[PDB]
């Protein structure tokens, strides 16, 4: 789950600007003034947009090291093949 | 039992090592492969410091704090440019085969190695190469294994095989392609084996049961317990 | 051809011509075991030392201690006596092929060496760490080991005196660091190959933690002249300050390859023209290394100065097992200095991260520099890899020398280093939304 | 499964008493269960560990350190060509270029049918006398590009 208080947000962009996937971003539009302040809680479901944002091809997960369903372990950005230890070259 | 760190005199104990000494009068040294309970081998060569003599040695020569007996007429210098340059460039040479991976490794926050690579001043990328890669274990159910974050600092095999004498994993391979785990998958035999997660300076080592429901170390809520 | 002789050729002196091994009738024959029967019925113990120190050997390994020293440092007390005499046989050094001559064809001359000198220390047993891919070494070996058995020389009660000294051979896998001093133990106590810090040295604890000296096999072969000549002979050979003969010889593309036996104060000249022959036939010389793979490059200048420890070692380099290189014009040197350091970081062990993770990083460097892909900074980064990977800052000597033809080849040849920087440097990959940090 | 035979057996428990601690004989023990077999199968290594009486991650390191402990299916005849400076020096290159287009392989590789392995080694200490290699335990110097062919044909 994520949620982020609008009720508290400043808008400074300091979120933005610490992370580190490209994730969360801010984009030229303000929020409805809400009337119960209750449902100025964002919580993933509205905030998820879809499209990549400012940044269009950043993928994190091609940087990475460790695997998931698309990249094996050897298959990272600027990374080698997997030698076995049990291997026979010297 | 009466060093010179850097120009002041400090009182230590002539008995133990200068790691261990200048870590108790608080200074700082970097040192991945020292630990206070598994006695002290020079081969991460991280805790670097200029070692003189004569107090009038201009002209010092890089040492291990971890390995020199600090006795009486010990003059070093933590500080020395060529003892930071070289501990820089020893952080500089375990992140060349590092995973880019520090928001997805179970230990942000709390690793070891992090700490050291904004403690040297280094924070810039002249490696241009490829990094090595290594496949993973399965261990248990407790704890996890992710060797391409090892800086093959030896803490976990000296642990586990010297300290609780545990049969079941050691280091294998060699020449920069070395490797630390169980000869096959398989769990853990060890009683104490869950120590290789705060043993393990880097991520490599990570239980399972608190990656499943996971959050930072700043999150987290302590208190003394029994 | 050279004309031998027991008193200028010690060690080559008894081979005989057609490169069969000698056994051990003939050796006896050719005045054979008279050394160690001498040191054994007439002799004792700190007394063989001394006389090892006072003839002045010295380590022919490549290091270049004292022989009667390293002996001498032993413990001094008869609460420990179990102690162990190792013989290097391992001989892994791209460029060093001097062992296999002396345990090939003379195999009695180490066994009898061997008996000595663990008189000399009190030793009841002796390994002989051998290599591996040495086939018909091994079996010589064992073949002269099992014929001294028989024939009184090996065994409990040795010629009259009470000596054991039970002597083994250990063919081991091929790893190149099982050669270090104090690694070779690991090696021999079944353990991976890891060199150990020092102090304590191998001499108070050593092998399974008894008391220990690892010598070469020619350091070892020294011995039965030394003990059967006399120390004064010994003493006298060439007026050079390092006494005895040294196994030396040109290796390369020179007229005429091998090692011959040499007073150990013969320029390295002497060696390349009169005895190798020189270059062959339209090749120059362009450089070459005194010793093993692991010394520093030499031009054509340094090759008059005589072939010893302080001469070379004054000059830059370092003589090591003295058997020379000799590198034609013809061969870049880019190309060259990367077939070292590949060996050097592939041949390399997993304990200390200057040597293991620095290395690689200069391989990487020089393949991008032979390839044509060098990039702004690379030959700095180099040059900062041989300051960091010198003595001290790594756990064993296998960096220290690893780096050293790296530096001594940008020193003199620095323009073939250059001339593969053709890149701009670049590192990053330009994410789109992000603008780059200028300079 | 694994199991170790009789003879090997006993020649690792003849070569446990050439030494002060049964562990010194663990590379003599991998080396007589890979001159069986070939090399060391993943049996091997608990077989041999249970026999000494080291633990089987011990085995595994040792087996895993050195390079001429195969721990990895390797045909008959495994070459092993030199590739290190005097060696280079001397050419070993269109040795391994005539090597690897007779065995149409690359070095590492089995060819189709289990012989001739193909790989580097450090240094064959026979340096003087042109690029070298061993193939299974005789040092064939002196090596021509021409004369691969019919050195490979007496292996079968
Ligand atoms: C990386 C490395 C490899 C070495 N390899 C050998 C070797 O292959 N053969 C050898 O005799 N000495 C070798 N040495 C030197 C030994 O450590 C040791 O000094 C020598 O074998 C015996 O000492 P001595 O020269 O006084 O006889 C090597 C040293 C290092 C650091
Ligand atoms: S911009 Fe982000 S970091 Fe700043 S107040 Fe708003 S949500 Fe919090
Ligand atoms: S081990 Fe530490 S430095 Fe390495 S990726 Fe994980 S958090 Fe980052
Ligand atoms: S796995 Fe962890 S403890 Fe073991 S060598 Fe690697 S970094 Fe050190
Ligand atoms: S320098 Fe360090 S890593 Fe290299 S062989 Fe020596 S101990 Fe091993
Ligand atoms: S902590 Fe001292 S060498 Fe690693
Ligand atoms: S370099 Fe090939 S035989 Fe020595
Ligand atoms: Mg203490
Ligand atoms: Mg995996
Ligand atoms: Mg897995
Ligand atoms: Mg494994
Ligand atoms: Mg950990
Ligand atoms: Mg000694």
């Amino acid at each position: 789950f994520f949620r982020i208080n609008f009720s508290r947000c400043i808008f400074c962009g300091l979120c933005e600007e610490a992370c580190p996937t490209t994730a969360i971003q801010l984009t030229p539009d303000f929020e409805m003034g809400e009337y119960k302040r209750q449902d100025l809680v964002y919580e993933k479901e509205d905030l998820l947009i879809s499209g990549p944002g400012k940044y269009p091809e950043y993928n994190f997960y091609r940087m990475a090291g460790m695997a998931i369903d698309g990249k094996d372990k050897g298959e990272a950005e600027n990374e080698a093949k997997p030698i076995d230890v049990k291997s026979l070259l010297p | 039992a009466t060093i010179h760190v850097d120009g002041k005199e400090y009182e230590v104990n002539g008995a133990d090592n200068l790691l261990e000494a200048c870590l108790s009068l608080g200074l700082d040294i970097p040192y991945f492969c020292w630990h206070p309970a598994l006695g002290s081998v020079g081969a991460c060569r991280q805790c670097a410091v200029k070692q003189y003599q004569n107090a009038e040695d201009t002209r010092g020569r890089l040492v291990m704090s971890c390995m020199t007996p600090a006795s009486d007429g010990t003059f070093i210098s933590i500080d020395d440019e060529e003892a930071k340059q070289f501990r820089e460039s020893v952080v500089e040479w375990l992140m060349t085969n590092h995973p880019h991976d520090c928001p997805v490794c179970e230990e942000g926050g709390n690793c070891h190695l992090q700490d050291m690579t904004v403690m040297t001043g280094h924070s810039f990328r002249r490696y241009r190469f490829t990094k090595r890669t290594h496949r993973n274990q399965d261990l248990g159910p407790f704890i996890s294994h992710e060797m391409n974050r090892c800086i093959a600092c030896y803490r976990c095999v000296r642990y586990y095989k010297d300290y609780a004498d545990g049969t079941d994993l050691g280091v294998y391979g060699a020449h920069d392609n070395v490797y630390f785990g169980r000869p096959e998958d398989g769990t853990l035999e060890s009683e104490f084996s869950g120590n290789l997660v705060e043993i393990c300076p880097t991520g490599v080592f990570t239980d399972k049961t608190h990656s499943e429901r996971y959050n930072r170390k700043w999150d987290m809520q302590f208190a003394p317990s029994i | 051809n050279i004309i031998r002789t027991p008193e200028t050729h010690p060690l080559t002196w008894r081979l005989r011509d057609d490169k069969q091994p000698v056994w051990l009738d003939e050796y006896r024959s050719k005045n054979g075991y008279e050394g160690a029967r001498k040191a054994l019925t007439g002799l004792s113990p700190d007394e063989i030392v001394n006389q090892v120190k006072d003839a002045g050997l010295k380590g022919r390994g490549g290091a270049g201690f004292s022989t009667g020293l390293k002996w001498s440092l032993m413990p001094k007390d008869e609460s420990m006596n179990i102690r162990y005499l190792l013989c290097n046989a391992d001989e892994m050094e791209p460029g060093t092929y001097k062992d296999r001559l002396l345990m090939e064809q003379l195999p009695h001359l180490l066994v009898e060496g061997m008996l000595i000198s663990a008189f000399a220390l009190k030793a009841y047993r002796g390994y002989i760490f051998l290599r591996g891919e040495y086939i018909e070494a091994a079996v010589n070996l064992r073949r002269a080991i099992a014929e001294a058995t028989e024939a009184g020389l090996l065994g409990k009660n040795i010629m009259g005196t009470g000596f054991d000294f039970e002597l083994f051979v250990h063919t081991g896998a091929g790893r190149y660091i099982c050669g270090e001093e104090t690694a070779l133990i690991n090696s021999l106590e079944g353990r991976r190959a890891n060199p150990r810090s020092k102090p304590p040295f191998p001499a108070t604890s050593g092998a399974w933690g008894k008391p220990t000296c690892v010598n070469n096999v020619e350091t070892l072969c020294n011995v039965p002249a030394i003990l059967a000549n006399g120390v004064e002979w010994y003493q006298n050979i060439s007026k050079s300050k390092d006494a005895g003969t040294k196994l030396m010889g040109f290796s390369g593309r020179v007229k005429n390859p091998g090692l011959w036996e040499l007073p150990f104060g013969t320029t390295a000249r002497e060696i390349l023209e009169d005895y190798a022959g020189g270059m062959r036939d339209g090749l120059k010389f362009k450089a070459w290394q005194p010793g093993g793979a692991g010394t520093d490059f030499l031009t054509e200048a340094h090759l008059d100065l005589p072939m010893e420890f302080e001469s070379i070692g004054k000059a830059g380099s370092r003589l090591g097992t003295a058997l020379a290189m000799a590198v034609d014009h013809e061969i870049n040197m880019v190309s060259l200095v990367r077939n070292l350091e590949e060996f050097f970081a592939r041949e390399s062990c997993g304990w200390c991260t200057p040597c293991r993770d620095g290395l690689p990083w200069s391989v990487k460097i020089l393949r991008a520099l032979e390839r044509g892909e060098g990039q702004p900074g690379d030959i700095e980064t180099l040059e900062q890899l041989c300051r960091f990977l010198g003595p001290g800052k790594t756990f064993c000597a296998h960096a220290p020398g690893a780096v050293e033809p790296l530096q001594s080849a940008i020193k003199y040849f620095r323009e073939e280093f250059e001339a593969g920087i053709k890149q701009p440097f670049s590192n990053t990959h330009l994410i789109n939304g992000i603008q780059p940090n200028l300079l | 499964a694994f199991e170790l035979s009789a003879a090997e057996r006993e020649a690792i428990e003849h070569e446990m008493h050439h030494y002060e601690d049964p562990r010194a004989a663990s590379i003599e023990a991998l080396k007589i269960v890979q001159k069986q077999r070939g090399w060391v199968p993943d049996g091997a290594i608990h077989a041999i560990a249970d026999v000494l009486g080291i633990p089987a991650s011990d085995v595994e390191g040792v087996a895993t350190f050195y390079s001429q402990i195969f721990r990895q299916p390797v045909g008959r005849h495994v070459i092993r060509y030199c590739d290190s400076v005097v060696c280079h020096i001397n050419g070993y290159q269109g040795i391994q270029a005539a090597l690897e287009k007779k065995l149409n392989i690359k070095p590492g590789q089995t060819t189709f049918d289990g012989r001739f392995t193909l790989l580097p080694t450090c240094c064959l200490g026979n340096c003087d006398k042109g690029p070298n290699m061993m193939i299974d335990e005789d040092t064939h110097a002196h090596l021509t590009p021409e004369a691969i062919p019919e050195l490979l044909e007496r292996y079968k």
